[PDB]
């Protein structure tokens, strides 16, 4: 992994070192090539995972987690340049060290071969992330978005770190290919009742879990595009990428510590749902829409099936992608009429034309249109909760139309009906903005030609 | 031996390497201290006295040099320690009877 | 990679691993013993040096 | 002590005044320092986790030295059934 | 303190129902008085009968959650016939959180009560059950 | 002060804590504290004011009171075992005695009253010394008489000093009081381990003293007691609220930082020693801590609060004071994590 | 053990108990720190004198010596506390309340 | 009715009251001598007749 640890951290010195008109142009090409040789990672084997050394390794689980993340640098990079613009040089080079030092710690925790390594990088995140929220948002409402954010991860994380020395005294490693082979089942006690929560919280926090979600909807609602990018796009992907490792070694017990966990889901992905109806912000709206899409990937994790677990792979690279094109459609509107609000600028398809194309596309991903990899994942994880049992199908196909209804009212609320008469200043859409959006739709669709790189180690 | 930061018996081990990756690292820990005293003292970070940057670079290093000598060295001890007092106290530490996996029963839990 | 590159360097880091693992769990059982049982170098908690004591004849005979 | 700078140097700042076995002035002996020599002599080297039940017989005498206990305890033991003896008349003690 | 927790700790659950009362409504009031002195010392009484007041007010508080906790504990388990039940000290705890709602007369502290030393008293059930160590002794 | 009087003191507090730290002899350590607690109290007396002299006679007090206590500990100690040397005590009640004595000397709850007082009213750089060179003696003295010590009585002040030093640096707005409470926290952490692994009050005790060192130099640097005061820095000085703002997320325990690795290291002893519920219950306090850290990075950093107009005149002059080793201390209170491995050192 | 610790242990506990509850003047409360300094003394000489502690008994001098440099540091306090405010009272001493 | 109200009431909100509660009584001290030596007094007491640490 050092030939892709080692060209981020250069991405530092490059930002600083750079003529002060030429930061942006030199982060963006160049974590643009990071992102190409990312895909040597493609390098699978049927059997054996890829493991590079006694501290890394990557298999088909991280690897399209991994070219995301290195794909997502140059997206946000070019999504923060405008609203940064007036920002003196320093701290604009403050913003881009930041969002590497974000990149660094996020693909060294998808590649950590040990879990207590994984889980300092799996905390570092927290620094950069809270540094660019509380610093660079604009309300009075990011200094609380911060403490929510950083509160409720230690809260469950402490424990989680408590629980993973607990198991290296006892097993006596935590790396990930060892536990694979040394692994013992979970007996019934209270005291590994407690062990499999302290496992797990952590990671429902950061998926978030319906009732433990009430961070998600601040921190969108606060942080700048590119806090918004990597939150929804990645982040958030820690928490499932954490299970999906971290069930391996709960057996059998998950068989009915998951129930109280599914349940949550379950109904929280109607309720989450129906709550987009009701959204006044368009910003928290999108958050509240990842909510109620992350509560099946818990499902698929808790289920633990070959069926579920490529459902639930594909779910967080498509949700990842569909996401962030949506808080980038969003913030595009709020680069012009400054405000969140989503009745206050309407008919914007009579204003800008290609740019509702993207509201369309970004739209018909959202609702799983076939053969989208949206869809294709959301299929995965309904035949295989069909399967775990029968009258799933009811909630997960009224959380289907439910999702068909919030997805098509954002697009007719803000796309259609009669432009705001007194709204004057929507200027055309710049090429940025719509290179932006075509760098998330294209890769997403063209995912479709091609699903089994996204399908996970089940495949 | 006592109050001795490295021991005699310490010189039978491997010294580190000059170019330990530890030892790097402690090098940039020192570049990166004499770029904030520049900063601190409001003075041109990158260039502004690289005579003092460099004793800050060989300081670290030369610290850090003996520091990890100590460290493997108290590793080394360590493991003496345990093998030592694994031979002397044979019966508490003896040869586990490994069965293979075709004899062992390990309850199935099925996933459905 | 051809593949048996990456599967007997796979080997490589699982004997390592594994080897570390088993003294992981030694040191734990080593130490258990050293402090319940005060027979080995840790958990040495000092006692009079009995250089000290003075063998000299007294000024009285009983001591 | 914590940095045993004493042994390092070899010079003794105040290990002399430790023990009462130690060397003294005129050869002039503590009143245990036969309980005080066997305890430390059966002690030395072996650790105080070993020494704690190793040395406990060198120890308890040490401390029945020390403070007597024991033999204050036999005393009033043999004076107090002189008094009710004294009390009935059934023993007069000798000149 | 370890005399009273050996006698409680002895006598088997749901079963001895006064004798479990008895011994949380002076494990209660022992904290009590405990609380008293340190807010009597640093929140100093206007007067000698405010202090002795104060006293009064938080011991018998104390000893009101401590003996219903013993009482609903044990009648649980014995009703239920479930000793071993983690439930058991579940529901006393929550008890105990609705007499501190009530001498503090606040619903809202009631109801947090009722969660928070309901929760820990089912943790202290648990704890017993499994052999978790507080305070452990050193031994690695 | 007259300058040479001034190091000749400093040398005397010094001296008094290596006498603690060599001594094999109990009269000898208590020497050491009575002459470092007669060198310290002229350096919180050299501001001349009621406030400082308040500070010093409480100071005074509590310390007095301590050294009879530790006094009276070897004495007991004396007349059940006949001797004299540093070493576990022979009697349950002069260890308890003496346990006290180093709790009130270290600060530690229920004995902390005295040291958000006591730092509050004297000058920072001698604040710097009260909470970190001070604490160096009776942890050198703790760490050789464990093996005797009351395990509940000690764990027991380890707890209540995290909770209190969490609980009442919530409600400061003085910089001296919120080191202090921080200092207390602190303390809990170290003591808590001492029963398993002592190595682990070392290194807790030395990245404690580290990152203390770090926060007052850069208190110094810039004259600033109050979270007010502090708030200006950003108008002033730019990259001094950048390195506070590291130093605080490290001592607030976060990863990757240098302030992670004691938290980590004690709550791997603790586990290996089957404490579960008092490692897990430790880490959760101490995000009371990190609570307060971050109250700070958003007055200094995080936010530009208003200024003055008079600030401007100060744009006009350099940072004059010595911040003597303050850009060696921040790299280490920050970026130490990768070197973890290295505490095998301090066997 | 023997008699006369019985009582020298009741005074050192007797003026403990008068240094941690005060009343109005700092110097009773120093009166009670020497108090503890003298039983201390005591019982110490006893102890060394009693079980012929030879090079011991230069001790109980040291502890002397030294508990009077502290008090004449505690006075010294008290002066200057009784300078600011006209009395030795410790209820002056509440400025860091906050 | 849950993500505005009970779902913050909880959790978040009810966990924030209790510290800012905790944190007046710990730091609502008159700065007496005369009392922190009196709790002391307390605290010595009970460490031996309740806990006996002295033992
Ligand atoms: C062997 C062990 C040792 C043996 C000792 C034997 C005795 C020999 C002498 C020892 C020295 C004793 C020193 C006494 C002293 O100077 O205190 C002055 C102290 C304060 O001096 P002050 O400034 O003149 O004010 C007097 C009052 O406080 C009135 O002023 P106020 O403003 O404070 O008025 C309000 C009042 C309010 O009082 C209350 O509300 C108390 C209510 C508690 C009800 C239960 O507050 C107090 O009285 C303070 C105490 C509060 C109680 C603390 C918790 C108990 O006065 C007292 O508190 C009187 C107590 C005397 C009893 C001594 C018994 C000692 C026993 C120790 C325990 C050993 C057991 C083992
Ligand atoms: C492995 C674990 C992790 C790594 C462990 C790292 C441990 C720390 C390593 C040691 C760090 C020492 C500081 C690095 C030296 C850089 C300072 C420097 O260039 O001063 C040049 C120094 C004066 O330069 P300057 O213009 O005053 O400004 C330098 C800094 O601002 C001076 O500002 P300052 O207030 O910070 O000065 C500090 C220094 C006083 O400044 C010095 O003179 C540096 C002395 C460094 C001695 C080298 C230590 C390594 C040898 C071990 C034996 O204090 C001392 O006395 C040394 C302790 O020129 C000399 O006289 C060289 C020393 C002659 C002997
Ligand atoms: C092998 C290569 C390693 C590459 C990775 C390095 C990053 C990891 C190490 C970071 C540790 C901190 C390094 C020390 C900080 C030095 C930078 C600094 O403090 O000065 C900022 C400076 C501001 O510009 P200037 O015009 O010179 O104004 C000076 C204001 N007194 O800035 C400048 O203009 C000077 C040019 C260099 C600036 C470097 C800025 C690094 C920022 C790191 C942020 C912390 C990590 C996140
Ligand atoms: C070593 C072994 C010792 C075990 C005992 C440890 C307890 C030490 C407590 C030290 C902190 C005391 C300060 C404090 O907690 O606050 C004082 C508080 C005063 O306030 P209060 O009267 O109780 O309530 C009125 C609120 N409106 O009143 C109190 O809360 C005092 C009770 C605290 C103890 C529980
Ligand atoms: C908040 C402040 C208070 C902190 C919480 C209070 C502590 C709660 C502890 C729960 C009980 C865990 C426990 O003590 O298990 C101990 C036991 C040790 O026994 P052992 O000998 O090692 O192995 C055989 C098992 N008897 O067995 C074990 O060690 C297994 C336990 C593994 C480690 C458990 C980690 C902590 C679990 C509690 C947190 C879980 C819930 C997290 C929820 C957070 C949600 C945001
Ligand atoms: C490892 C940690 C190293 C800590 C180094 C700290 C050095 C002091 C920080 C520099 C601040 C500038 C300075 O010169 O120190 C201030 C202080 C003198 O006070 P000041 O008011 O500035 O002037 C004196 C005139 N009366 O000077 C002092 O009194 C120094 C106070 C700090 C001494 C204690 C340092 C912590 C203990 C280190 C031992 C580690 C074991
Ligand atoms: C013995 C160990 C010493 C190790 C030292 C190794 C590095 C030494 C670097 C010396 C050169 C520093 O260069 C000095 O700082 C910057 C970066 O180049 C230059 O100016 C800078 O302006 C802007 C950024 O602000 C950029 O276009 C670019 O970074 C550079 O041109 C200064 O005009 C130059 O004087
Ligand atoms: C969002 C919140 C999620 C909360 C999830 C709650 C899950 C609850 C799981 C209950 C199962 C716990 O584990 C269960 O505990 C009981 C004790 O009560 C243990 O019981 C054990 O001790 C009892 C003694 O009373 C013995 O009779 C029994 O033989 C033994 O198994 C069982 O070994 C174990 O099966
Ligand atoms: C800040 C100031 C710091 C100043 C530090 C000065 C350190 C001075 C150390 C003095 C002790 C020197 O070393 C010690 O001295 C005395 C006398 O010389 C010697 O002692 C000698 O006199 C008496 C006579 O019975 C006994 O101690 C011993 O029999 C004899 O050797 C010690 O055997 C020696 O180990
Ligand atoms: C929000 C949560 C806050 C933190 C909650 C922490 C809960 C921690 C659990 C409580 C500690 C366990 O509780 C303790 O366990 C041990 C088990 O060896 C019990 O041990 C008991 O076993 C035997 C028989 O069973 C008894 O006769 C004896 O009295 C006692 O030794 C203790 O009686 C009990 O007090
Ligand atoms: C489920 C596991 C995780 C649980 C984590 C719970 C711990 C606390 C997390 C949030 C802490 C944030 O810290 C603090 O919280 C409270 C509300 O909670 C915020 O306060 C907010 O609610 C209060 C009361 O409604 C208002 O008075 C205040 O105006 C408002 O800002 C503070 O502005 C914030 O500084
Ligand atoms: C799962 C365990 C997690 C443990 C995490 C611990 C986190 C502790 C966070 C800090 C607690 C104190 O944080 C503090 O909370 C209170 C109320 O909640 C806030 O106080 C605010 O809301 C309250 C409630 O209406 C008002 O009375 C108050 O006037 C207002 O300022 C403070 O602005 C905030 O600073
Ligand atoms: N007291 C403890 N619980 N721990 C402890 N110090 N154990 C002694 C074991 C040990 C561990 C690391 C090294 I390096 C060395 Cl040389 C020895």
């Amino acid at each position: 992994m050092l030939k892709y640890i080692i060209p981020t951290i250069m991405l530092m010195p490059l930002t600083w070192l750079s003529k002060n008109n030429m930061i942006w142009v030199n982060s963006t090409a160049h974590s643009l090539l990071i992102s190409f040789t990312s895909l040597l990672l493609m390098n699978q084997f049927g059997d054996n995972s890829l493991n590079f050394s006694l501290l890394f390794f990557s298999d088909s689980l991280s690897t399209p987690l991994l070219i995301l993340t290195m794909w997502l640098l140059p997206l946000m990079l070019m999504a923060s340049q405008h609203h940064l613009s007036k920002e003196n040089l320093t701290r604009k080079k403050l913003f881009i060290t930041m969002l590497i030092s974000l990149q660094l710690f996020l693909i060294m925790t998808f590649t950590a071969m040990e879990l207590i390594l994984f889980y300092i990088l799996f905390e570092a995140t927290l620094v950069p992330t809270l540094i660019i929220i509380t610093r660079w948002g604009n309300q009075t409402e990011r200094l609380n978005a911060g403490l929510y954010f950083l509160f409720y991860t230690l809260a469950g994380s402490l424990p989680l770190l408590v629980a993973l020395i607990y198991i290296q005294n006892t097993v006596g490693s935590l790396n990930f290919l060892m536990l694979q082979y040394w692994v013992q089942p979970v007996h019934n006690s209270w005291s590994n009742v407690f062990m499999w929560l302290a496992c797990m919280m952590a990671f429902m926090v950061k998926m978030p879990l319906y009732g433990l979600h009430l961070w998600l909807p601040k921190a969108h609602v606060e942080a700048p595009i590119a806090g918004s990018m990597v939150l929804a796009a990645v982040l958030l992907k820690l928490g499932g990428y954490g299970m999906l490792r971290i069930t391996l070694i709960l057996n059998p017990m998950t068989d009915f510590m998951a129930y109280p966990f599914i349940m949550l889901s379950l109904w929280g992905m109607i309720m989450t749902s129906s709550i987009c109806l009701r959204q006044t912000d368009l910003k928290s709206l999108i958050a509240y829409s990842s909510v109620s899409h992350m509560a099946l990937v818990i499902v698929a994790i808790l289920i633990q099936t070959p069926w579920s677990y490529m459902g639930a792979t594909a779910l967080m690279i498509a949700h990842g992608l569909t996401s962030s094109m949506l808080f980038c459609l969003a913030n595009s509107n709020y680069e012009r009429i400054h405000s969140r609000t989503m009745i206050l600028a309407r008919g914007l398809q009579t204003l800008l034309p290609l740019m509702a194309t993207w509201w369309l596309l970004a739209s018909l991903t959202n609702l799983a249109l076939p053969p989208t990899i949206n869809l294709i994942g959301e299929l995965f994880v309904v035949m295989s909760t069909f399967s775990w049992s029968n009258i799933t199908i009811i909630l997960m196909g009224v959380n289907m139309v439910i999702t068909a209804l919030y997805s098509l009212y954002m697009l007719i609320m803000t796309q259609r009906g009669k432009y705001t008469y007194h709204i004057n200043n929507i200027s055309p859409s710049f090429t940025r903005e719509n290179a932006l959006m075509s760098l998330h739709i294209l890769p997403l669709l063209l995912l479709t030609l091609n699903p089994k790189i996204i399908l996970g180690p089940l495949y | 031996a006592t109050f001795q930061f490295l021991p005699d018996e310490a010189r039978s081990l491997p010294p580190p390497k000059l170019t330990d990756p530890r030892l790097a690292f402690v090098g940039f820990l020192g570049y990166c201290s004499g770029l904030i005293d520049n900063a601190i003292r409001r003075r041109p970070v990158l260039l502004a006295g690289l005579h003092r940057q460099l004793l800050y670079i060989t300081s670290f290093v030369f610290v850090g040099y003996y520091l990890l000598k100590r460290q493997d060295y108290m590793y080394a001890v360590r493991d003496h320690d345990m093998f030592s007092y694994i031979k002397s106290h044979p019966e508490d530490f003896p040869e586990k009877d490994k069965k293979t996996y075709g004899e062992v029963f390990e309850e199935f839990h099925p996933v459905r | 990679d051809g593949p048996e590159k990456n599967y007997e360097r796979t080997m490589a880091i699982l004997q390592i691993e594994a080897e570390k693992a088993e003294l992981r769990l030694k040191e734990l059982e080593v130490r258990r013993l050293m402090r319940a049982r005060g027979d080995g170098p840790w958990f040495h908690y000092p006692t009079i040096d009995k250089e000290l004591i003075d063998h000299s004849p007294k000024a009285t005979p009983d001591n | 002590p914590f940095f045993d700078v004493q042994k390092r140097l070899g010079v003794d700042l105040d290990r002399w005044m430790t023990i009462q076995s130690a060397e003294q002035p005129h050869k002039i002996p503590s009143r245990c320092h036969a309980f005080e020599k066997e305890w430390i002599e059966c002690a030395h080297g072996i650790g105080s986790i070993r020494a704690e039940k190793e040395c406990k017989i060198e120890f308890e005498d040490f401390r029945e030295c020390l403070l007597r206990q024991k033999t204050m305890k036999r005393l009033h033991a043999i004076r107090r059934q002189r008094e009710k003896l004294i009390k009935e008349g059934k023993y007069t003690p000798p000149p | 303190a370890k005399t009273v927790l050996r006698q409680y700790w002895d006598i088997p659950e749901g079963t001895e129902c006064h004798r479990k009362t008895y011994a949380t409504t002076s494990i209660g009031g022992a904290a009590g008085l405990v609380v008293s002195a340190y807010s009597v010392a640093l929140k100093t009484p206007t007067s000698f009968l405010e202090g002795v007041a104060r006293t009064g007010r938080y011991t018998f508080t104390a000893a009101a959650i401590g003996a219903i906790f013993g009482l609903t504990s044990c009648i649980s388990a014995q009703v239920r016939e479930k000793p071993d039940d983690p439930l058991n000290y579940l529901i006393g705890g929550c008890a105990g959180g609705l007499i501190l709602g009530a001498r503090t007369r606040s619903y809202g502290i009631g109801a947090a009560a009722c969660a928070y030393m309901g929760l820990t008293a089912a943790l202290v059930k648990m704890g017993q059950l499994e052999g978790w160590q507080v305070f452990a002794e050193p031994k690695v | 002060m007259n300058p040479i009087i001034f190091i000749i003191i400093l040398l005397t507090i010094m001296l008094g804590t290596i006498i603690v730290m060599i001594s094999s002899h109990w009269l000898l350590v208590w020497i050491g504290f009575e002459m470092n607690m007669l060198a310290i109290i002229p350096i919180m007396m050299k501001n001349h004011n009621p406030r400082a002299t308040e500070a010093s006679t409480k100071y005074f007090l509590t310390q007095s009171t301590a050294s009879m206590l530790l006094m009276m500990a070897v004495i007991i100690n004396l007349m059940f075992s006949g001797q004299w040397t540093v070493m576990k005590l022979f009697n349950p009640m002069a260890s308890m005695l003496m346990t006290m004595a180093l709790a009130m000397k270290l600060g530690m709850a229920p004995f902390h009253f005295w040291v958000p007082e006591v730092t509050q009213g004297i000058p920072l750089s001698s604040g710097l010394i009260l909470l970190t060179w001070q604490k160096l003696a009776p942890m050198s003295v703790l760490y050789q008489i464990f093996p005797s010590i009351n395990l509940n009585l000690i764990l027991t002040l380890s707890v209540l000093s995290i909770l209190i030093g969490g609980w009442g640096g919530l409600n400061q707005t003085q910089l001296r009081k919120i080191m202090a409470y921080s200092s207390i926290a602190h303390m809990g952490w170290m003591t808590a381990v001492l029963p398993y692994n002592p190595t682990m009050t070392l290194l807790n005790l030395i990245i404690y003293i580290i990152m203390t060192s770090t926060m007052f130099t850069m208190f110094m640097a810039n004259s600033t007691t109050t979270t007010l005061s502090l708030s200006h820095t950003w108008n002033k000085t730019p990259i001094m609220t950048v390195l506070i703002l590291a130093t605080l997320l490290s001592m607030g325990g976060l990863p990757p930082l240098s302030g992670f690795m004691p938290k980590w290291m004690i709550i791997q002893e603790m586990t290996k020693n089957n404490s579960i519920i008092l490692p897990t219950f430790m880490a959760i306090t101490a995000l009371l801590n990190l609570y307060f850290y971050m109250r700070l990075t958003y007055s200094t950093t995080l936010t530009m609060f208003p200024s003055t107009n008079n600030m401007k005149m100060k744009w006009q002059f350099p940072l004059m004071k010595k911040m003597t080793f303050l850009p060696t201390m921040v790299v280490l209170s920050t970026m130490m994590l990768p070197l973890t491995p290295m505490l095998s050192v301090l066997e | 053990m023997s008699m006369v610790y019985m009582n020298i242990m009741m005074a050192f506990t007797v003026s403990l108990v008068g240094l941690l509850m005060y009343r109005s003047h700092l110097m009773s409360s120093l009166l009670c720190l020497e108090g503890m300094m003298l039983s201390l003394f005591v019982m110490a000489a006893l102890t060394i004198l009693n079980s012929h502690f030879t090079l011991a008994s230069m001790m109980p001098i040291i502890l002397l010596v030294f508990a009077a440099c502290e008090a004449a540091l505690g006075l010294s306090l008290l002066v200057m506390v009784s300078n600011t405010y006209g009395t030795d009272y410790v209820q002056n001493l509440n400025l860091l309340q906050c | 009715l849950l993500d505005l109200i009970w779902l913050e009431a909880i959790l978040p909100k009810t966990i924030s009251l209790a510290q800012m509660k905790a944190s007046t009584l710990v730091t609502n001290q008159k700065g007496l001598i005369k009392l922190y030596f009196l709790s002391f007094l307390i605290t010595i007491l009970i460490s031996m007749i309740l806990f006996n640490f002295h033992e």
